[PDB]
RNA sequence: UCGCCAGAGUACUACUCGCAACUGCCUAAAACUCAAAGGACUUGGCGGUGCUUCACAUCCACCUAGAGGAGCCUGUUCUAUAAUCGAUAAACCCCGAUAGACCUUACCAACCCUUGCCAAUUCAGCCUAUAUACCGCCAUCUUCAGCAAACCCUAAAAAGGAACAAUAGUAAGCACAAUCAUAGCACAUAAAAACGUUAGGUCAAGGUGUAGCUUAUGGGUUGGAAAGAAAUGGGCUACA
RNA sequence: AAUGAGACA
């Protein structure tokens, strides 16, 4: 029955059954990963159960200048050699069950907040080791096809940043999740924004914007209290470099709109120097802990206007009801003042 | 890949020297045709694909034409149309259009001076001139083209060629001209043969539907045909079969002016009758003037019949008929 | 850009793409063009043949002088040391 | 089809080539036939330049053939023309002075004339409209009328003939019957005219 | 769809050698026969014995050289001597190759009662014809 | 500035006030049930939707020879016997079989054998169950032209990506194409035909996952699987 | 030309 035997690749290609019709449209819900074991991982050409020492294969051909001859092995010696092989195989099994504990994202199973390392180098040889990327949203996308039917595709939305004020985002979609990450990282560095940071810890002024159907409001904060924002905003803020911010999200909480709305609002930020130039007047910062000391932070380069600003007795500004309610001390929710973990 | 080509060139010359040394010929005249017959002998590869046989030729002819480097060390492109995607095609278009303006400008000056010294040389019908094929043109510009681009380029040449032609322009145009082979349907008239005091006898070959006929016609005898040593009337009882033999002779009005002996083997009665008919038509071309030979072709006498019995496909009752198809 | 519009009266793709690649553009803009993305717009006429020829010649001498005066200073630099 | 699109139908008539100088346009037709170097198909076995053949006879001979017996079909057609000739010769002898130069003794003339009287003038084709079929008369083309006349001749002599009477003699009788406008085939032709005339108001259904 | 001795297309990351890259209908058109002998001629006998011996060598050479075999063997039968041509990767030390060469030549000669020739050509890795 | 809106179904309903209404109008809940209901959009399929164009064995018009009727041969279903299995819309039905008197043979009835083919083995052996675990080898849409990977674009991207007097796409891989075979070419026929669809067919070519048997679902000997009430498919010979 | 789908994501 020697002719009845087959090749190792043929046997494993059939035993695994990873090419049939079961694994096409989710028909196979086994959920247990069948593992293929290479039976040639441990090989000693010449070694056998009977224990024959063939000169040339296992034992050296020449011993002390004399060529060895064919010889057998002692029963006790052969037992020890066989005991060595089985322990090696048991060790291999122990090194396969264990799995590397990946970085903990926003949760234990989602990919939100998981870093993928530095982006791939550009075609010109430029290397980006300072940039870091984070995953914001992974979602399976299905499409209806004439032949296959449900064509499952994976799209991801990642953001990159160096921590010095430059960051960007992009979306990458492919048939495989592994290929999806690669496309998202490379296309991210092509779209980069520069977000001005007042003293490299906070935005210059409070920002209120409405991107499509997403209402996001951000407020300036001192150095002590920082990074109290949406868990997706915190991921972007750490990449940009902002370390003190408060943000409240109202309306739709879609990840794509929130990311676009945040960058659009931050890219529209106005600095003190620009405000001084367009007004031709000095801007004075009144620190509360420094008393009534008039610290000057920016000066209008060029002509200085001698005409003071017209003082309006009652300013005409649009106030948000949430801001006034909190200021007067009427927000008594059981979630606003809760103690949380570190930033 | 310039260096790789250079390495192939030098070792091919060295390899040619070794082949000449082992073949025992003169290495100075070891031509490519000699190399092909030498390789076909040392390595007798039996394969039906003509391109799959072992080859050893000039690396320039083997390796496809490669694009040269388009920019210097500083990155500046050498040509001024490199940013158009297809520099070679558009440069040719730019030069071709520029020649048209120069011809128009030159013709305008000639009209001002009241002189017309140019003539239309587009008509090259006796030579058999045809424009470049798209595949041939792509191998001249070393760049891929499209059907829309090819048609535009050819039509532009027609405008250039329809204008008065200059000496420089014709040299430019003639690079885009190709000559077709000689086209003719005249047959080769076999000269008459004389043998052992026999005058005006010719031999013809005919074959139709697995039946080969050998007919030799004597121009000095009366009207009779001897097939396989027996009279044609006995050998062809069917009226239709004997009508086939009449068809060549009757068309030439020489039914009784030729004595023939025939030898036909294989096939049925009609296959032999058709084969003998074809052989006589080819054999009688020697005795007939050239003008009526053309008339012979127009009647279908000289054209062999390509209709042969087809095979039987596996899974079918016959050559085309299939088994009964029960829908349910 | 001697003409910022294509043959279908739409803004040229190169105008938008150049801004993406951060490439400054000097283009002649007609009365129906969009000078928003062009960093050095030149409001003028791009249809009459005399206008088009004038712009080409002006950029011919501007380039030639730049090429020549680059060479003249290089010659002076070579004899400096 | 082993013949490509370039191949054309050969010309067989010898007289077409022997007198070309009396016309100019026809000269341009065949001088360019070979000047264009167009290939010519092989001569068919059935057709020949013999002056004693006739195209209508070959088509009629082919239809009578069953299976692949061309010799038997040719033999039957030969006897049928002979059978008609014998009957016409016999009737000529037993005739008066004025009757002698009335009878036609040419079987080819009789055969050509017989078919030209059995051809229907207007045919019928079913048309589906409103879930029902209406027999709508149509002006059948010449080739269809010529083909239909031959089929009626073959169908009549094959079906309602006696077992003893031979095929060549039975067909000979019908040719004479059709030559006098009194054969059953002529009756069948009139019957098709009866149905076509009755449905004369349904001709508006057809759209061609 | 035909599946006899074919490798299916899977993106462009799986290398294929020349033998495996051609469908079986290309035999005698693009690639020759891996074995040549007189048994399958027109009027020659002794065809079944050659076939079974051929199959055994396909299984013996594959197991004698585990992993280091590149592709299929080539078997040539001249007179009564048997020639085996193989492509072997650079896996075993040259001492082991000569040991196996001597072991194979002697064992097969005394089993089929005919002289055996074993010629080896060594390549750095499997030769790739398409994809990759 | 006024009116109206607090998940869906129950509900333009029950009860209540007013009304020339009396099967009515207006006002308008709850018990209970569900974890959704609902707006817009994208691709695909489909349409007894419209417009234009087209079927060279093809749908109609139309050509020739046949099946369905009878005998016989053979294959299924049903009937029958103690007495296989598998195929069984197109893609089953002279099919696995280019092949069964014993053998083959896997079926039945009896009668024997328990390291029971091999060098060894607390192991050999299984035509035992699972084609819904599979490799192999195919059917099929199909002589349909589209599939897949790299990359770019879209005031966002579910997805889509062409205008030649060109308006966002690019170059390669597979398939078609070309080439090769049928001893000239041509034509024609063969051969080819990707990614997928039908959990299509095949544990009974063979191998093998999982489950089962182990003095028995294993091995051997002898004898025997009859029979056609009836129905049907594909064929041969005819009805001259 | 009326009807049909169950334990496929
Ligand atoms: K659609
Ligand atoms: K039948
Ligand atoms: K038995
Ligand atoms: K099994
Ligand atoms: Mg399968
Ligand atoms: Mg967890
Ligand atoms: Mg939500
Ligand atoms: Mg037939
Ligand atoms: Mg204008
Ligand atoms: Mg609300
Ligand atoms: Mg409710
Ligand atoms: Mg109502
Ligand atoms: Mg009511
Ligand atoms: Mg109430
Ligand atoms: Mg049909
Ligand atoms: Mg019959
Ligand atoms: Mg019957
Ligand atoms: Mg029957
Ligand atoms: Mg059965
Ligand atoms: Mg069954
Ligand atoms: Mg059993
Ligand atoms: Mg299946
Ligand atoms: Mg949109
Ligand atoms: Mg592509
Ligand atoms: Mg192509
Ligand atoms: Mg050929
Ligand atoms: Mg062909
Ligand atoms: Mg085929
Ligand atoms: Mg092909
Ligand atoms: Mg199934
Ligand atoms: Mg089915
Ligand atoms: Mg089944
Ligand atoms: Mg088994
Ligand atoms: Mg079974
Ligand atoms: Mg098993
Ligand atoms: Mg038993
Ligand atoms: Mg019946
Ligand atoms: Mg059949
Ligand atoms: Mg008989
Ligand atoms: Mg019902």
């Amino acid at each position: 029955s020697f002719f009845t035997k087959l090749t190792a690749d043929e046997l494993w290609k059939g035993a695994l059954a990873e090419s049939g019709a079961g694994a096409r449209k989710g028909r196979g819900k086994r959920t247990k990963k069948k593992r293929r074991k290479d039976l040639n991982r441990g090989q000693i050409i010449g070694e056998g159960r009977h224990g024959f020492l063939w000169p040339g294969l296992n034992i050296p051909l020449m011993r002390n200048g004399a060529v060895q001859t064919i010889a057998q092995r002692s029963k006790e010696d052969q037992e020890k050699v066989e005991a060595d092989m089985v322990q090696q195989r048991e060790e291999w099994d122990r090194r396969r069950k264990m799995k590397v504990k990946r970085e903990r994202g926003w949760s234990g199973n989602t990919w939100g907040g998981v870093s993928l390392g530095p982006p791939d180098p550009g075609p010109n040889g430029e290397t980006y080791d300072d940039f870091d990327t984070r995953i914001l949203e992974v979602r399976n996308v299905f499409n209806m096809t004439a032949k296959e039917g449900r064509k499952r595709s994976v799209r991801v939305l990642v953001a990159v940043g160096n921590g010095k004020g430059a960051a960007g985002f992009a979306i990458g979609k492919a048939t495989e999740r592994a290929d999806a990450f690669r496309k998202a990282k490379n296309r991210a560095v092509h779209y980069l924004h520069y977000i001005e940071r007042y003293e490299d810890h906070t935005i210059y002024h409070d920002i209120s914007l409405k991107f499509k159907r997403t209402h996001i409001k951000m407020k300036k904060q001192p150095r002590g209290y920082g990074l109290h924002c949406h868990r997706a905003i915190m991921t972007i803020c750490r990449l940009i470099g902002i370390k003190d911010l408060y943000a409240k999200v109202s309306g739709s909480v879609n990840m794509l709109n929130l990311t676009r709305g945040l960058f659009l609002g931050l890219s529209r930020q106005e600095t003190h120097q620009q405000l001084a130039d367009k007004k031709s007047l000095h801007v004075v910062e009144f620190r509360e802990e420094c008393g009534p000391l008039p610290i000057v932070v920016a000066s209008p380069q060029g002509a200085l206007r001698k005409d003071p600003e017209p003082e309006d007795e009652v300013p005409d500004i649009t106030l948000d009801w949430e801001d006034v309610k909190a200021a007067q001390g009427m927000k008594r929710s059981v979630w606003s003042g809760l103690k949380r973990a570190a930033t | 890949t310039v260096d790789f080509i250079k390495k192939q060139i030098e070792e091919f010359n060295i390899g040619k020297r070794h082949l000449a040394n082992m073949m025992g010929e003169d290495p100075e005249t070891f031509t490519q045709e000699d190399i092909d017959r030498a390789i076909a002998y040392l390595f007798p590869s039996g394969l039906f694909e003509k391109r799959a046989r072992p080859i050893m030729k000039h690396p320039e002819e083997i390796f496809p034409k490669q694009r040269a480097i388009q920019w210097g060390e500083d990155g500046r492109p050498f040509h001024f149309l490199f940013y158009t995607g297809k520099q070679s095609y558009y440069s040719l278009m730019h030069d071709t259009y520029g020649k048209l303006l120069d011809v128009e400008k030159h013709h305008n000056q000639l009209r001002a001076k009241d002189l017309l010294a140019e003539k239309t040389k587009i008509l090259k019908d006796p030579i058999g001139s045809r424009w470049l094929i798209k595949e041939e043109l792509e191998e001249m510009l070393v760049e891929k083209l499209s059907d829309q681009d090819y048609a535009q380029f050819i039509r532009l040449l027609e405008r250039l060629s329809a204008l008065p032609c200059g000496a420089t322009e014709e040299d430019f145009v003639n690079r885009f001209r190709r000559s077709i082979p000689i086209q003719s349907k005249k047959q080769l008239i076999e000269p008459l043969q004389y043998d052992e005091q026999g005058m005006a006898f010719s031999r013809g070959e005919g074959k139709r539907k697995t039946a080969k006929a050998e007919v030799v016609v004597y121009g000095q005898g009366s009207g009779r045909i001897d097939v396989n040593g027996v009279d044609y009337l006995l050998y062809f009882p069917v009226t239709q079969d004997r009508e086939q033999l009449m068809f060549p002779l009757h068309f030439l009005d020489r039914l009784g002016k030729h004595d023939m002996t025939c030898a036909v083997s294989g096939g049925g009665r009609s296959a032999q009758a058709g084969a003998v008919r074809l052989a006589m038509a080819r054999a009688l071309c020697s005795f007939v003037t050239e003008d009526e030979v053309e008339w012979m072709r127009q009647a279908g006498l000289l054209t062999a019949d390509p209709r042969v019995r087809e095979r039987k496909k596996p899974g079918q009752e016959g050559a085309r008929r299939k088994f009964t198809w029960k829908k349910r | 850009f001697l003409h910022t519009l294509n043959n279908v009266f739409e803004p040229h793709v190169a105008v938008r793409d150049a801004a993406k690649m951060n490439i400054p553009t000097v283009g002649i803009v007609d009365t129906n063009c969009n000078p928003a993305l062009i960093t050095y717009p030149v409001p003028g006429n791009d249809d009459s043949p005399p206008a088009v020829r004038l712009f080409c010649r002006l950029f011919q001498v501007a380039i030639s002088r730049a090429k020549e005066k680059r060479r003249q200073v290089e010659a002076l630099y070579r004899l400096q040391g | 089809s082993r013949y490509g699109p370039e191949y054309k139908d050969p010309q067989i008539d010898k007289e077409y080539y022997r007198k070309p100088l009396a016309e100019q346009t026809e000269e341009e037709k065949y001088e360019r036939d070979f000047k264009k170097t167009q290939l010519i198909k092989a001569a068919p076995a059935t057709k020949t330049s013999s002056v004693f053949e006739d195209p209508v006879i070959s088509k009629f001979t082919n239809m009578m053939m069953k299976g692949g017996n061309k010799v038997l079909a040719r033999s039957l057609m030969t006897q049928t023309l002979e059978a008609v000739k014998r009957k016409q010769f016999a009737k000529y002898h037993a005739a008066s002075a004025e009757e002698q130069a009335t009878i036609e003794r040419n079987p080819y003339t009789i055969f050509h004339q017989a078919l030209k009287n059995c051809e229907p003038v207007i045919g019928l084709v079913p048309i589906l409209k409103g879930g029902h079929f209406y027999q709508v008369p149509v002006p059948l083309a010449d080739r269809r009328r010529r083909f239909l006349a031959m089929k009626w001749m073959i169908a009549e002599c094959r079906e309602k003939k006696h077992r003893r009477v031979l095929m060549p003699e039975k067909l000979s009788q019908e040719l004479l019957e059709a030559f006098h406008n009194q054969g059953p085939v002529i009756k069948r032709k009139h019957d098709m005219h009866k149905m076509a005339e009755a449905n004369r108001a349904l001709a508006h259904y057809r759209w061609w | 769809k035909n599946r006899a001795a074919r490798v299916r297309v899977s993106k462009g990351d799986k290398p294929v050698t020349y033998e495996e890259a051609h469908a079986p209908h290309y035999i005698a058109h693009r690639k020759g026969w891996l074995s040549l002998h007189t048994g399958n001629l027109d009027g020659e006998d002794h065809a079944a014995e050659r076939t079974v011996e051929d199959v055994f060598l396909r299984k013996f050479m594959l197991g004698t050289f585990p992993g280091c075999l590149a592709d299929q063997l080539v078997l040539k039968r001249r007179a009564n001597q048997l020639e085996i041509c193989a492509l072997v990767l650079r896996q075993l030390p040259p001492h082991k190759f000569y040991f196996l060469v001597g072991y194979s030549e002697t064992l097969l000669s005394h089993f089929y009662k005919c002289p055996v020739h074993l010629h080896l050509q060594t390549v750095p890795s499997k030769v790739v014809y398409k994809y990759i």
